[PDB]
């Protein structure tokens, strides 16, 4: 990279992360969609 | 309604194989439960012998029959020669099964299966 | 040589099915129906065999939809309701058979775009 | 475009974060939530709209065979720009 | 044509009259005769010709095939028979290949082969495994790919992938126990046949 | 006592013909009579011709009409709408 | 007799005469490409996809539109058609835009299919494409315009099928541009089938844009509960979720139309749903309990309750099994007031005949008729599949339509007679002109709407209809077996739940107001509590919290029509089935399942567990409940018409004004639509 640098993008990590496994920086997985389902909130006065 | 046979030739041949069939496991479940050091007893292994053998007790297709004692003697073969291990034999019981509700309102309150 | 037997046939227990997914089970025997976006029906010609749809949820880690149906993904091919219904007794299957619907003949006119007097003439092209 | 929500947790780019009452919350207790902050739908916007002078333009994303498949954008409209399917480039007719 | 398979019909031609050469010597047997269009020549006999016609076949001084190649079958659940048993032969002398095909359903027995070919031993225990299909005379049927005391038979058109039951190690009992099949991601099926049809040489009539 | 009748029958097989008969001719003089009654005529295909009485708390008797004659209906109908079953 | 010979690549086959070239072909298996020609649309022949060699003859054919000779060998695999094809393929392809990773028709896109198989696997041009603006139509089609392949499918449909000369092509030749020229919304009860039988990416789905792929979609046959009209549908899904809706073609109920609220109103079903059984607190508010629970507060209260103590009413989109299931339990204690939402008068036979309620000539029945008269209602959005019915039968059969109510658009010219009652008894007394009409007719139609029988004076009505229907049998003009009477219903659950013996309307209840009451999807607001007791139990099931739900002491949380297995009736009495496509939400249960268990917790078990029991129980009450896509002949209209004249009831002076005057009070009628918010983006649209 001295002789043929990289392109250089905006987004590009400036600063490398090593192996984060083990540490409190490692990947935890989850769902990334939102909530499919709505459920009906019932009224906040009385009324039976 | 013309077929070939498998081993008998009607359901008194047939069944003549099926009580060799549970003699041989009779005699056989208290070197099991020796061998495989089982820790459940001569009765219980008999008694589950006997609850598979009922659940077939229905049937009246000569062929049929002959393959459930073909299979029956596969399972036999594979326990007296210690093919199967322990894990194998115990699978009869379900241990880790939990019990499965069984009439209406418990299976109404768990989920939507029949 | 032969024997003779009056029994119907059946299998149940000798397929190793556990006895859950015999009894309670739904099949269903039918011709699926052309997907309406497409016109081609070459996925028509066929008889198909399903189960009922059973739960699905929401797998607590991903979000990815777990099942405990065993069969939910089964789908048999036969050439003919009556192999589909063979197959489904022998199994120990209930079963409904729903008729195969076939398009029926079309009278088409091209030049009924074009009548002196009737209310099928087209006002465009 | 990171942002978090009342109780800490940061909003990833789809919109997903967990409420206050999901114990799902629980795994990045000691650890952390991996949400990426370089947010596409804002790094377009800042792109220029770039003037052409036809009415219809094409685009393949840049780079040639590395960009993506050759498309045609109709700028006849005035109120808005042409944008384009794949990459979101925005051309307007001078 | 660079990119379409060359014909041979030299080779279709001499598959085609043994074929017929076949179904001459054991009509007791030869349903039906075939050569596919790219030279494979298929036999196609009742159940109770397995012994005489791959003995002939084995034996006879214009056959010739001792060596069986393979030995497997095919579940077709739409027919009354099921069961497609499929015996692929080689044979050195006469540098050729040649398929016998026989039927079978769930209870009707088939003659094992192991007199014929020695290799017929384990390719009919993995049929007896896989699809349930029982040989008679068979010097040893068991299963030989499944676990033991597995039930059913895998391969049959109608059993699901994932199976029924699926295992675990369970420290309460302290051994591996097999319980009921739960999937975190069930298996996602795909309906991939176009609706247009591709091949007209293969329509079937209405 | 009663509660609602219901009565089953064919439109073509000659097993229901009797009850053909007697709805043609004598049911617009019952609902007259039983005016507030319930008297649910379903018709369908092959099935043979029936007559459900439901009383008081759900508890349901069903008498077969099949082959019956129209005069056989009308007696039927008259067993039924004297019960308190 | 009249058969003529022609040939499919030597195979001989037998066709009236008139049939076309691609007909020939189909006789044999043969499906020729296509993009142009749709059987339910006029020919056209502008795609010339569908060119095919007649031996002999030098130039190809359009096999769509030729009429097939006598003698005629059609070669549909010959070089020279073969030619034709990729030729015409290669022209479609020229133009059209690199889009299918992108473009929702990928995958399921007769033109990438038909290309695969027909067309040649790469491209000679070298030039740049056209590329053409989009048009807005509209919240419910998305126009991507460059990928339009101008088959003008679009144009006879909306032209022919919606009855709306709203589409069209503007400018020539390459620069042809299908769209209405002005900006202009293309808002019709049957607008979202141009998605369908539009070929490729043109015209799509908005609501469904970019959610799901075709392969990955598993298909559920099922049926829509919008409406009466029980139109077949598929429910795709992917995962565990409805992804959209799909005609299903029934030949004698919807063809391979759905309306625009059977098609879009899914995405109700993903809001305001009740998935936790609720009981008030202490404070009087709903709040979340275990099944256990609520269903115990409910079975003490039914324990204590007998008679004319306990009712309910039933919804507009209950099942069958429900509806036994409830009438069982309520009978049990002796209860018999089980109401409907939607009334039918019951004076004469009321509900003992079904022919008194059926759409009785079917609605295939509506092609064989000659005169129709329709008497308060707007079909085009209580039916809209029905009035499609009737506008193709008045552009084939040249049908003469008449109404009596307000003239609303039916997108086909009618005659209105005006919207006055009165108008019945001088057709019947024979003054009024068309009374000579119907007695001309041969197969005379005669539709009653179920939404002018909820006037007061429906009995009326009904008798004074009934009784032009008498006329015309007594006339003798009609065959013998044919049928004039009929109902339109609007409600998929009415003809089941009269079936069963149900009380049509909530007047049993007015009259004797019940300690315990319940609502059974009733979210049409006829009994509220200004109607009951102080102290009234009221019990809602249901699968959204709508109208019932916020006024009851105990919420069961149901089932909707996607995630069960239920029998509805159409309004012809053709019993149908729904299909699970996916499970209920949350704790929610199927709603028979519900009734049964609370049954046994009441000590008044229900003697079926199983969903065939249940349907065995059906069959005990009404056979035809359980023949399943059956139309069942009911009889006796003389019996029914002497009874209707028993008792007089006078029509009331206000004019027959339907429910539904125009498109804004189409896209929200049941509690699934309401809580749509792609029906609120039509409803918005079409005021805005
Ligand atoms: S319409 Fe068909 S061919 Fe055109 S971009 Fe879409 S998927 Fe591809
Ligand atoms: S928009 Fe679709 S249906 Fe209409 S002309 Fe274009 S390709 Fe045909
Ligand atoms: S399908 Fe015949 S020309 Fe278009
Ligand atoms: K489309
Ligand atoms: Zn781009």
């Amino acid at each position: 990279p001295t002789v043929k640098p990289p392109t250089a993008r905006k987004f590009i990590w400036t600063n490398h992360k090593f192996n984060l496994s083990g540490t409190p920086q490692q990947y935890v997985p989850y769902s990334t969609t939102r909530k499919k389902i709505q459920e009906w909130v019932p009224p906040s006065t009385p009324y039976k | 309604t013309s077929v070939k046979p498998i081993f008998s030739r009607d359901m008194n041949e047939a069944k003549r194989r099926v009580r060799e069939l549970y003699r041989a496991w009779y005699r056989e479940v208290p070197n099991t439960v020796h061998l495989f050091q089982l820790d459940i007893s001569v009765k219980q292994g008999r008694d589950k012998v006997r609850e598979m053998f009922k659940k077939n007790a229905h049937i009246t297709d000569p062929r049929v029959v002959d393959l459930l004692v073909i299979k029956g003697k596969m399972e036999l073969e594979e326990t007296i020669k210690v093919w199967k291990q322990r894990t194998h034999v115990m699978r009869f019981f379900h241990e880790t099964e939990a019990p499965r509700p069984k009439d209406f309102l418990s299976k109404f309150y768990v989920g939507h299966d029949p | 040589q032969l024997i003779t037997v009056d029994e119907k046939l059946d299998i149940t227990t000798i397929t190793g099915v556990p006895e859950e997914h015999i009894k309670t089970r739904k099949a269903r025997i039918f011709v699926p129906a052309r997907n309406n976006m497409q016109s081609g029906v070459n996925n028509t010609k066929k008889w198909k065999m399903e189960f009922d749809t059973r739960e699905r949820w929401e797998n607590p880690l991903m979000g990815w939809a777990s099942t405990a149906d065993p069969l939910s993904n089964l789908v048999l091919t036969f050439s003919t309701k009556e192999d589909a219904v063979a197959f489904a007794e022998k199994n120990g299957w209930s079963y409904d058979v729903e008729e195969r619907k076939v398009p029926k003949p079309k009278s088409k006119s091209y030049g009924a775009n074009f009548s002196w007097n009737k209310r099928t003439r087209v006002s465009t092209k | 475009g990171v942002r978090t929500s009342p109780t800490g947790e940061k909003v990833t780019h789809t919109g997903q974060v967990y409420d206050d009452g999901d114990y799902r919350k629980v795994r990045f207790v000691g650890r952390q939530k991996e949400v990426n902050e370089n947010f596409a739908i804002d790094l377009i916007a800042e792109q220029p709209v770039s003037q052409v002078g036809s009415r219809v333009i094409s685009c393949d994303g840049g780079g040639g065979a590395l960009g993506h498949p050759r498309v045609y954008i109709n700028l006849d409209k005035e109120t808005k720009t042409g944008t384009c399917g794949y990459c979101g480039l925005q051309f307007r007719q001078q | 044509r660079p990119t379409v398979r060359p014909r041979n019909d030299v080779a279709h031609k001499q598959l085609s009259a043994f074929g017929e050469y076949v179904a001459e010597i054991l009509p007791k047997y030869v349903q039906q005769v075939q050569v596919s269009c790219f030279n494979e020549l298929e036999i196609c006999i009742h159940p109770d010709g397995v012994i005489p016609v791959l003995t002939f076949l084995r034996d006879h001084s214009n056959a010739q095939f001792k060596s069986l190649a393979d030995l497997t079958a095919v579940d077709i659940p739409t027919r009354q028979n099921r069961f497609e048993i499929v015996y692929n032969l080689l044979s050195l002398r006469f540098n050729s290949r040649i398929r016998v095909k026989t039927y079978t359903d769930e209870l009707t027995p088939i003659e094992s082969s192991v007199p014929v070919y020695k290799a017929a031993n384990w390719y009919e225990r993995e049929i007896w495994d896989m699809f349930g299909v029982f040989f008679a005379n068979h010097p040893d049927l068991r299963r030989i790919l499944t676990d033991y005391g597995f039930e059913g038979h895998p391969f049959r058109k109608d059993f699901p992938l994932s199976g029924y039951v699926e295992l675990r190690y369970d420290d309460e009992v302290k051994r591996v126990v097999a319980e009921p099949v739960e999937l975190a991601q069930e298996f996602r099926k795909f309906d991939l046949n176009s609706p247009w049809e591709a091949f007209p040489a293969y329509r079937q009539p209405p | 006592g009663l509660r609602e009748i219901r009565i089953h029958l064919c439109q073509r097989s000659p097993g229901s013909q009797g009850v053909r008969d007697f709805i043609e001719k004598r049911y617009v003089e019952l609902k007259k009579a039983n005016p507030d009654l319930p008297i649910l005529i379903r018709e369908c295909s092959d099935v043979q011709p029936k007559l459900w009485a439901r009383y008081a708390f759900g508890q349901e008797k069903n008498v077969s009409l099949n082959n019956f004659s129209a005069d056989q209906v009308t007696r039927a109908l008259e067993n039924v709408l004297s019960s308190k079953a | 007799s009249n058969l003529i010979e022609v040939f499919v690549d030597g195979q001989s086959v037998m066709v009236e005469p008139g049939t076309t070239v691609l007909q020939a072909c189909e006789k044999v298996g043969m499906q020729i490409p296509r993009f142009c020609y749709h059987e339910r649309l006029s020919v056209a022949g502008n795609c010339r996809m569908c060119l095919v060699e007649i031996e002999k003859a030098p130039k190809v054919v359009a096999a769509c539109a030729m009429p097939v000779m006598k003698g005629w060998n059609i070669l549909t695999n010959s070089e020279k058609t073969k030619k034709a094809r990729e030729g015409v393929m290669e022209f479609l392809l020229a133009n059209h835009p690199l889009d299918c990773p992108i473009c929702d028709q990928g995958g399921e896109c007769d033109l990438q299919d038909q290309s695969m198989m027909f067309g040649s696997d790469r491209s000679r041009f070298l030039e740049g494409k056209r590329a053409v603006e989009d048009k807005n139509i509209g919240p419910l089609v998305k126009t991507i315009m460059t990928r339009c392949i101008q088959c003008t499918r679009c144009i006879r449909f909306a032209s022919e099928i919606a009855g709306v000369d709203d589409l069209g092509t503007t400018g020539r030749g390459n620069d042809m541009q299908v769209g209405t020229y002005i900006e202009k919304m293309f808002m019709s009860e049957l607008s979202g089938n141009i998605i369908d039988i539009c070929p490729v990416g043109a015209l799509t789905s908005k609501p469904y844009a970019f959610t799901a792929r075709p392969w990955e979609t598993r298909k559920t046959e099922s049926i829509d509960v919008m409406d009466a009209v029980g139109s077949n549908i598929v429910v795709s899904t992917r995962t565990g979720e409805v992804m959209r809706i799909l005609p299903r073609m029934h030949e004698d109920i919807n063809e391979e139309w759905i309306s625009d609220k059977t098609r879009f109103a899914y995405d109700g079903l993903k809001r305001q749903r009740l998935t936790e059984p609720m009981v008030r607190n202490e404070k009087g508010l709903l709040t979340h309990t275990t099944w256990e629970d609520a269903l115990s507060r409910v079975a003490g209260m039914l324990q204590s309750f007998q008679g004319n103590d306990v009712a309910a009413i039933a919804g507009g989109l209950v099942d069958a099994e429900a509806l036994i299931a409830l009438k069982d339990l309520l009978n049990r204690v002796d209860s018999d007031t089980l109401c409907t939402e939607e009334v039918f008068p019951t004076a004469g036979a009321g509900t003992d005949l079904r022919s008194n309620y059926l759409l009785n000539t079917t609605i295939a029945g509506v092609e064989e008729a000659d005169v129709v008269l329709l008497v308060g209602t707007n079909p085009r959005f209580e039916a809209p599949l029905f009035n499609a019915r009737i506008r193709k039968s008045w552009l084939h059969n040249d049908l003469k339509v008449a109404l009596i109510g307000s003239p609303v658009d039916l997108t086909y010219r009618y005659d209105h007679l005006g919207d006055s009652p009165k108008i019945l008894q001088d057709i019947a007394s024979g003054s009024h002109p068309f009374s000579q009409v119907l007695q001309e007719a041969k197969k005379p139609m005669v539709i009653l709407g179920s939404s002018a029988l909820q006037r007061n004076d429906g009995a009326a009505i009904l008798a004074a209809v009934s009784n032009i229907a008498q006329k015309i049998r007594t006339s003798s003009g009609v065959t013998g077996d044919w049928k004039v009477m009929n109902i339109l219903h609007r409600i998929a659950s009415q003809v089941a739940a009269l079936d069963l013996g149900y009380k049509p309307g909530v007047e049993a209840i007015q009259k004797n107001p019940p300690k315990m009451l319940f609502l059974l999807g009733a979210d049409g607001g006829c009994i509220t509590r200004q109607d009951l007791p102080k102290d009234c139990f009221i019990v809602y099931q249901g699968h959204h919290g709508d109208v019932g739900a916020p006024i009851a002491d105990v919420i069961l949380p149901g089932a909707a029509y996607t995630e069960k297995s239920a029998t509805y009736v159409n309004t012809e009495g053709r019993a149908q089935q729904t299909k699970v496509a996916v499970t209920p939400p949350g704790l929610a249960r199927e709603d028979w399942k519900i009734i049964r268990a609370l049954s046994e917790i009441a000590g008044m078990t229900l003697p079926y567990d199983t969903l065939d029991q249940v349907r065995n129980r059906l069959e005990e009450v009404s056979p035809n409940l359980v023949r399943y896509d059956d139309v069942e002949g009911a009889n006796y209209f003389q019996q029914a018409s002497e009874l209707s004249k028993l008792v007089n009831q006078q029509l009331l002076a206000d004019p027959l004004v339907p429910p539904q005057l125009t498109i804004k009070d189409f896209y929200m009628t049941d509690s699934i639509s309401r809580a749509s918010q792609t029906m609120a983006k039509c409803v918005k649209a079409v005021t805005e």
